[PDB]
């Protein structure tokens, strides 16, 4: 599962911003340098099976299509009813062992998408998206190249890369956990917070417990990224100030091999005497 | 249309006075991508703050991770300050750390 995202911000006809990045599964592997027009490799295995000459062509292909896209947008902006400032987002990729996609958004809403061999407008995006597909489909040879980038070049990039860097995606990193008081509780209530930090991969199990009974009031937060490549999660439980006894947090993770982390609401947390 | 950012603050390790740590501010679900995020130490802006490359979710809303290395003490308060076109005023979200039991 590899895909590439574009973030093109058009503040006016003379001011632009282009942010490009490539993602293996969920690990950013590439970045575009607007200056020098170069694909920046984030890891020694970002280039994969491909040689310097093939990357020079890939940089040139993305160089030509980017210059052609930004110029075509500003040429047809009035006809397309694109009112400054606006933002266009693109995401496209593939995966096998199969699927392929390429989607474009205008002002953060579905606008057009690529289907097999041409650009189809999203019907809700109206006439301006049909006008956009008229300009995107003006050259069928370019749509054939776009097809092969998705169906052929993209799965080939996974091969020489998802095998070379396969070890990192299967790395097992044990979590750490701790307990704390939460803010904003109801009157006469407490918010018990169980933090789980530094685990990999993403799937994780965490519940407040009363012995062996799972506490179904457990509110599991969003899994948040950490810049070291691991994940973070908060699980909160709101309890009446007296009923906070015998409570514990239990964490299950593939890296622990059944040896769950169990922390007890105890000590200065209660607090004891 | 526009979407207001969600702001979530967390430390990488449990808070321990005198031990280096990492403070994180994860901002997500906003549109457009133009946003100003600051990490605050006792109300003043922290220089040398890293942030991840801009990205977006399936619904096209943007997200970012701001982080810096830090060492908490007994007195320091930490927070995340975010300004966005959807906000009337900059929203400040505190880092919720537990300094232990109060009464000695
Ligand atoms: C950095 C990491 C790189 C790592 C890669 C290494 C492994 C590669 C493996 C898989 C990658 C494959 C998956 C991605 C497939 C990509 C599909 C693709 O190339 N799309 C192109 C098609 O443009 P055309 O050449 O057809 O038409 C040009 C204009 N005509 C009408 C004027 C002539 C276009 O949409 C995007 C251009 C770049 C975006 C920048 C601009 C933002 C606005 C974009 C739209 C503006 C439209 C303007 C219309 C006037
Ligand atoms: C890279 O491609 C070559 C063929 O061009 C092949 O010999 C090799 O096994 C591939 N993978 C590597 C070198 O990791």
């Amino acid at each position: 599962s590899f895909h590439v995202i574009w973030i093109a911000s058009f503040y006016n006809h003379s001011w632009k911003q282009n942010l490009v990045s490539g993602w293996l599964s969920d690990l950013q592997t590439h970045t575009w340098d607007s200056n020098s027009s170069t694909i920046v490799f984030l890891w020694p295995w970002s280039r994969g099976n491909f040689s310097n000459e093939e990357w020079k062509e890939l940089e040139t292909l993305f160089r030509i299509r980017t210059i052609r896209s930004f110029e075509g947008i500003r040429r047809y902006a009035h006809e397309l009813q694109f009112e400054y400032p606006f933002e266009i987002q693109v995401t496209g990729g593939c995966e096998l062992h199969s699927g392929s996609f390429l989607q474009l958004a205008y002002q953060g809403s579905d606008f057009v998408s690529f289907q097999n061999n041409s650009w189809l407008p999203y019907p809700v995006a109206g006439n301006m998206a049909k006008h956009f597909c008229k300009v995107l489909n003006q050259n069928q040879h370019e749509n054939d190249i776009t097809h092969n980038l998705l169906s052929d070049t993209c799965p080939r990039f996974i091969l020489g890369l998802l095998d070379a860097g396969k070890a990192h995606l299967q790395r097992q990193v044990k979590p750490e956990a701790w307990l704390s008081h939460g803010p904003s509780p109801g009157p006469g209530h407490l918010q018990l917070v169980c933090h789980v930090s530094g685990f990999y991969p993403k799937p994780v199990w965490v519940m407040w417990m009363r012995g062996e009974q799972e506490q179904q009031g457990t509110q599991r937060g969003d899994i948040l990224p950490s810049a070291d490549g691991t994940w973070y999660l908060r699980a909160t439980l709101e309890v009446a100030a007296g009923e906070a006894a015998d409570l514990s947090c239990r964490v299950k993770h593939s890296s622990l091999e059944g040896q769950d982390i169990v922390l007890y609401w105890e000590g200065s947390l209660v607090p004891r005497g | 249309i526009q979407r207001t950012p969600k702001i979530q603050v967390y430390s990488r390790h449990p808070a321990e006075n005198g031990k280096s740590n990492f403070l994180n501010c994860y901002v997500s679900g906003f549109h457009p991508s133009d946003i100003e995020v600051d990490l605050l130490k006792n109300g003043e802006r922290i220089e040398k703050v890293e942030h991840s490359d801009l990205s977006f979710s399936k619904d096209w809303s943007f997200y970012l991770l701001y982080y810096t290395e830090f060492t908490p003490t007994e007195k320091d308060e930490y927070a995340c300050r975010v300004n966005h076109v959807t906000l009337s005023q900059p929203k400040i979200v505190k880092w919720d750390r537990d300094m232990g039991s109060l009464v000695p």
